[PDB]
């Protein structure tokens, strides 16, 4: 959908604007990007925050 | 040594130099915007504040830029030559300190780090500054290095010099047909980009402005400054007693056909006809927004109450355009260099500067308010923990606009490119000669040979002869050897000066007086109307030299109007000159030896009160003088140096005053494509294609301009043998004739150095890439694409390459974007092979390879290649005065001439070029250089003097050859005498770029292009030329037509079509597909760059029905 | 002119357009990303 | 860089005579022009290749690698 | 083998694969290969 992809492109922001902050080079954060694809179509973003969604996606990375 | 004020006026010319050196306006225009112009950036964007939670305030209070305060050390900073090696940006942070409400306490945090300040080497913050070869041997830069330039990412940038149309001026046109328009443009810093016209419609002045729709003459819009006795404005305008009155006589009756005759009704006439400002005030006046339309227009000059100086500017701007029209001789060029005002790098990043540092911290109060609308947290909540997220948006910004050199701004919203350029390391003054050019706005005066040509007032402003041919003919410009760039210091306390010199107000003064008197302007605006300024303007010098006011300071007096100019505005041109009294000059040889003792500066020279700049407009006023041998008891300012008029990149010419100047030029855009030495350190930097020479030299005749740039300490090209003679017809107009010994004994082998380069690249899947390499065959490692591979997959270090022979091998996962799946199950055989292939027709070898990290954790391979090469035929040469030469032939040293004590000659030139190309300079060269040869000493060649020719034919006449060079010698091929006399010496020929082993390209049978079947433009692209329109018309001109489809279709674009003979048009294999039968069918061939018409105007609604016979039966 | 089938004035405005063939508008892949970057007449099309 | 072995045109050798150059300089400080002809340097095709040769090997080896 | 070597520590090691970028005995990134021990030929002309 195109809500499917607004808020992923809002989530393209967020996950890039920790990484500014830690150092994080870029193959990281584009690494986690697919992390959080699949936990978005697994139906595990609904109900908890979206900070808190988005920073523990990326520390498995 | 009894030295004497009369030739040694020159020693002070390297003590400018040396304390103030070549690079001045790239150092100290940066080096102001680091210390002064930061702090004025953050006090005009100090006190960020919420709307929510009214009581939370964070304040700008410093910037510092480099250190911190707690340790107070200096830096641990990389190195620049360590930093170029690993594709990073050579940077320095940004601190600042700040102070907040975290809460219960407000609270002040020190060394808060923003960003990474790119700076230019040499500075005051770079390591490099001040270094005594023994740091910067550790550091392995060059010491002859200028510096100036920014290493962002990699590659080695510099910002040029630009220039405008000097702003916040008048200029005059004159238009033959649409009438004569005058413009004034004008732009303070608070968004303010605004440019007032007065247009003269059929005999009737107006105003247009781009904020008011309508064009209003200008009878209104003074009495709407509150002057409306309308006889004032008639004595304004024209004064007495002329034909003014009567050519402003028709103006006067626009006034009295609306009826406003007051100051009341005479501003809302305009507010009724302006379409602005949308209301963004629900609370109209409709009477006050004119007030703000008088504010919002000719920006030079503000107003609080009265109105007064703003209303007669109109007059003096409406002044001009009369006088425009009662003769048009009065209208001046917008060519002139007093009407351009030089704009440098450090005053032109601050703008995009303070344009970017708003736009990082309006999006920070995006970054908290979205916070502070809530309960929960509202009391622990911190700002400065989330100063990081937005910290890489002015690295990214910098570093993107040096890089791509295309400045986006907001405020002005103008979009100027190529503002950056990368320096052309070919030659050393290469080099440097970028470092001194300028790139001019292209006004889209492309009909007008104006800016074109070139004006006089350009002596010892910028240099003359360096200038590119071309396309880019006239628009680029070169500053001279002696030049300083003014810079504005303050307009306010010289107003406070001048009243102290017995000068009037504005506001007081009749309309009578100003006429008759004259008028001091202040950067084009009145403010004292002065009578008899010569005891005004010359107390003034006084003042200046003595040094109460600063020195930049021009006092241009013309008299065509009655007016005095006094400027202030700073980035102007100037040249300093010494001051002469009267018919004795302020020369004191005293001073001059004081000076080489080494007490006495050239700083103080300014100070004591014996020099003085002069800017382009002061030089209407002066009489400057020649020499010391031309003094008149009425003449001022005497000239420092005469041949301080040419370019350090046009320097390099010997004796230019006899040569001519067509052949100047030719020179100048050929000695910046010199091959010699590059640095000191050339043997351990990477750059990407990169020539040296084997064994260079130093000229013979050298010049005092190259031992001020060091030219020779590290040289380009080489002195040789020259016999200027004909010899077997291989030169017939400027070849050039060598033997195959010397080129054996090592006569100027060139080698080439060149990088490559890849990355190791990392994927989403967490797979690297592997250096997998020699596969073996038959109890062996190496295959003929493997003996050079090594074991690591790194090319061996030390040996050769060919065709084919990979010398990096590099593999890639076949999964390159497929989803990471969360595990390890069948991972084991995915790399897929794709090496870089080394190409070329030649052999290269190795000469080192190096691998490291970039500034992310990723890691670089890095090889530079190397050859070398012999100078066989094809190569260009050059001769230092301009003379491009091809080598034609290799002769042997038996079938070369030979003089008495057999010296045989180098190079042979015929002596067909010096009648037509008129070039004196190196007939008296090769005596100047024989000479010195034989008295073991070497000589200056200067411009505008130098040695001269009847004290040097006395050296080598002792010596006993001919008095003027002509010497005679032998032939090599029969052995008897020559009927003539040769000519004979040794000339300094440099070898130039564009050598033929890599311009050599043949495409037979290639690669063709995807949307046309046509090859590819490009020799890296394999080439296949372009018969072009001009030609197509000469093939006809023959009447063949026989090739003409031959070379236009059938080995270039055959391609073969069935097409339907009913309903006409094309079908694929088999088919008609509109009447499918499949029957009437008939298979020609058309071009393809026919047949995709056949589609693409196919496409849109027109249908090109092809109607067919056969070609027999007439 | 008549006695064609398409002498009709109602041809001359737009009711149905044909697509042309993707030979004359091919997908340029620039080897900039495992993505190419589509012409401009497909991402005009595509909106129609 | 390094003293080219031989002359460009005639080719006797000079490599024997850059430090005797050097030499001559140092101690008995000499004109430039009688030295070298005192050396044994009779043609002038010979006196320019000792006369222009900047000396650049010195100011490069200062970068070594190997500290 | 004669490995890599650094910039200006200039110290011969043998930088075992896929494990590190940087040299011993200085925190320095930028490493040089070696020149090879394998004879090559040129021509004297
Ligand atoms: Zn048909
Ligand atoms: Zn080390």
């Amino acid at each position: 959908l195109e809500s499917r992809e607004a808020t992923l492109n809002n989530a393209r922001r967020k996950l890039r604007a920790v990484s500014y902050a830690l150092h994080i080079p870029e193959y990281i954060t584009d690494a986690a990007f697919q992390w959080y694809k699949l936990a978005l179509a697994n139906n595990f973003v609904q109900g908890r925050r979206s900070q808190n969604v988005i920073a523990s996606c990326l520390y498995v990375a | 040594d009894e030295i004497n004020t009369a030739q040694d006026k020159w020693h002070l010319l390297p003590a400018f130099l040396k304390v103030k050196g070549l690079v001045k306006q790239h150092l100290d225009s940066f080096n102001y915007f680091v210390d002064t112009d930061l702090k004025k950036i953050i006090k005009a964007n100090q006190l960020i504040l919420s709307d929510v939670d009214p009581e939370f305030y964070l304040k700008y209070v410093d910037i510092r830029v480099g250190k911190k305060s707690s340790s107070s050390t200096k830096d641990y900073l990389t190195p620049p030559h360590e930093c170029r090696l690993r594709d990073m940006t050579y940077s320095a942070p940004i601190y600042v300190d700040i102070e907040y409400t975290r809460g219960r306490n407000i609270i002040m945090h020190k060394d808060v780090e923003i960003g990474r300040m790119p700076i230019m080497l040499r500075s005051n913050k770079c390591i490099l500054y001040d270094a005594d070869e023994s740091k910067m041997a550790k550091l392995n830069e060059c010491p002859l290095d200028p510096g100036g330039y920014f290493i962002v990412n990699g590659t080695e940038k510099v910002i040029l010099v630009q220039e405008q149309l000097s702003k916040n001026r008048i200029i005059v046109e004159a238009d033959e047909k649409k009438g004569i328009v005058q413009a004034s443009v004008t732009s303070s810093t608070h968004e303010r980009k605004s440019k007032t016209y007065v247009i003269t419609k059929n005999g009737k002045i107006y105003l247009k402005h781009n904020s008011i729709a309508e064009e209003i003459p200008i009878a209104i819009v003074l009495k709407a400054c509150g002057i409306l006795s309308d006889l004032e404005i008639m004595q304004l305008v024209c004064g007495n007693d002329s034909s003014y009155q009567d050519i402003f006589a028709v103006n006067l009756e626009e006034s009295s056909k609306l009826d406003i005759y007051t100051q009341q009704q005479a501003l809302e006439y305009i507010g009724a006809k302006v379409k602005t400002m949308r209301r963004q005030k629900l609370t109209i006046l409709q009477e006050g927004i004119e007030a703000i339309a008088t504010t919002v227009i000719a920006h030079l000059t503000v107003e609080a109450l009265d109105f007064r100086e703003k209303a007669l500017y109109i007059a003096m701007m409406t002044r001009r355009v009369v006088m425009a029209m009662y003769n048009p001789k009065m209208i001046d060029d917008r060519d002139y260099v007093g009407n351009k005002r030089l704009e440098l790098a450090g005053q032109l990043i601050s703008l995009l500067f303070e344009d970017l540092f708003k736009k990082f911290n309006n999006d920070f109060k995006l970054s908290i308010d979205k916070v502070l609308k809530k309960p929960n947290r509202a009391m622990e909540y911190d700002a400065l923990l989330s100063i990081n997220v937005h910290s890489n948006n002015i690295t990214s910004g910098l570093n993107r606009a040096i890089s791509t050199g295309n400045w986006s701004l907001k405020r002005f919203k103008m979009e100027r490119a190529g503002v950056t350029h990368v320096l052309s390391r070919l030659s050393y003054i290469s080099a440097l000669g970028m470092m001194t050019r300028i790139s001019s706005q292209f006004e889209k005066s492309r009909k007008v040979s104006g800016p074109r040509a070139l004006q006089p007032s350009q002596f010892g402003m910028l240099c003359t002869a360096d200038t590119p041919e071309g396309e880019a003919c006239g628009l680029v410009k070169n500053l001279a050897l002696m030049t300083h760039i003014t810079t504005d210091d303050e307009e306010e306390p010289i107003k406070k000066l001048c009243y102290v010199l017995g000068v009037e107000d504005i506001t007081l003064i009749d309309s009578a007086s100003l006429h008759l008197n004259y008028g001091v302007y202040l950067n084009g605006t009145l403010i004292g109307s002065i009578r008899f300024p010569t005891k005004f303007v010359t107390q003034f010098r006084h003042l200046r030299r003595t040094g109460k006011v600063s020195e930049f300071i021009s006092i241009y007096s013309n008299s065509h109007q009655m007016a005095v100019h006094i400027a202030t505005d700073g980035g102007r041109i100037c040249r300093p000159l010494i001051i002469v009294s009267d018919g004795q000059s302020r020369v004191k040889d005293i001073h001059l030896r004081k000076l080489l003792d080494g007490e006495l500066d050239f700083d103080d020279f300014l100070k004591l009160g014996l020099v003085e700049y002069l800017d382009v407009n002061e030089e209407n006023d002066s009489y400057i003088a020649l020499y010391e041998k031309d003094i008149v008891p009425s003449m001022t300012h005497l000239e420092i140096e005469p041949f301080t008029i040419l370019g350090a990149v046009a320097g390099l010419i010997p004796y230019p005053h006899h040569n001519q100047s067509p052949r100047n030029t030719y020179q100048c855009a050929m000695g910046k494509q010199a091959i010699g030495a590059i640095a000191y350190n050339q043997f351990k930097r990477i750059d990407t294609l990169l020539y040296l020479m084997t064994y260079p030299q130093q000229p013979m005749v050298k010049t005092k301009t190259i031992e001020l740039i060091d030219y020779d300490k590290l040289p380009a090209g080489q002195n040789a043998t020259v016999a200027v003679m004909s010899y077997s017809g291989y030169d017939i107009e400027d070849a050039l004739v060598l033997n195959k010994s010397s080129i054996d004994r090592g006569f100027g082998r060139c080698e080439t150095r060149r990088k490559t380069t890849t990355v190791l690249k990392r994927y989403a899947n967490h797979t690297q890439d592997i250096i997998g390499g020699m596969r073996v065959d038959e109890n062996g490692d190496p295959i003929w694409q493997h003996q050079s591979l090594g074991p690591d997959g790194l090319g061996e270090v030390g040996m050769k390459v060919q065709s084919g022979q990979i010398y990096i091998n590099k593999s890639v996962p076949t999964n390159s974007a497929d989803a990471p799946n969360p595990n390890n199950v069948n991972v084991q055989t995915q790399y897929r092979e794709a090496p870089v292939i080394y190409r070329g027709p030649e052999p290269s070898h190795i000469d080192q390879v190096m691998m490291s990290v970039s500034d992310n954790d990723q890691a670089l391979i890095k090889v530079l290649l190397r050859q070398n090469r012999r100078p066989e035929l094809g190569d260009k040469f050059s001769s230092r005065h301009g003379q491009k030469g091809v080598c034609g032939i290799i002769v042997k040293q038996e079938d070369m001439p030979f003089n008495d004590q057999g010296i045989v000659p180098d190079i042979i030139m015929n002596p067909h070029g010096f009648p037509s190309r008129m070039t004196v300079g190196k007939m008296i060269e090769l005596i100047s250089g024989k000479a010195g040869v034989l008295n073991g000493t070497l000589e200056y060649g200067t411009c505008f003097g130098g040695s001269k020719l009847e004290d040097m034919s006395k050296i080598l006449v002792d010596q006993g050859f001919n008095y003027s060079g002509k010497d005679m010698l032998y032939s090599g091929i029969t052995g008897e005498c020559l009927q003539a006399y040769i000519f004979f010496g040794p000339i300094y020929y440099q070898k130039l770029k564009h050598m033929v082993l890599d311009k050599m390209h043949a495409r037979a049978r290639g690669p063709r292009a995807v949307l046309t079947r046509q090859p590819t433009e490009g020799r890296s692209r394999d080439g296949g030329l372009r018969l072009g329109e001009m030609e197509r018309d000469c093939v006809i001109a023959y009447g063949a037509s026989q090739l003409l489809l031959e070379r236009l279709m059938i080995s270039s674009d055959a391609f073969e079509v069935d097409v339907c003979d009913k309903c006409g048009l094309m079908g694929y294999s088999g088919w008609c597909t509109t009447c499918k039968s499949a029957e009437n069918i008939i298979k020609m061939t058309i071009p393809y760059a026919a047949k995709l018409l056949f589609q693409e105007l196919l496409s849109m609604n027109i249908a090109p029905r092809l109607r067919l016979e056969d070609i027999f039966q007439q | 002119d008549a006695t064609v089938p398409s002498g009709r004035p109602e041809t001359y405005i737009w009711r149905y357009l044909p697509a042309p063939p993707v030979c004359i508008r091919p997908s340029v892949m620039m080897q900039d990303s495992p993505a190419s970057n589509e012409d401009d007449l497909t991402v005009k099309l595509t909106e129609i | 860089m390094i003293v080219p072995v031989r002359c460009f045109s005639c080719g006797k050798v000079v490599g024997d005579k850059w430090e005797s150059y050097l030499n001559l300089l140092q101690e008995d400080e000499l004109d430039e022009g009688t030295a070298l002809s005192r050396l044994g340097l009779k043609r002038y095709c010979c006196r320019r290749m000792i006369l222009t040769h900047v000396d650049l090997i010195e100011k490069f080896l200062r970068y070594n690698p190997l500290e | 083998t004669l490995k890599y070597i650094c910039a200006e520590c200039s110290s011969k090691l043998s930088l075992s694969r896929t494990d590190a970028v940087r040299c011993k005995d200085c925190g320095h990134r930028i490493l040089l290969k070696a020149r090879t021990k394998r004879l090559v030929q040129f021509e004297a002309r």
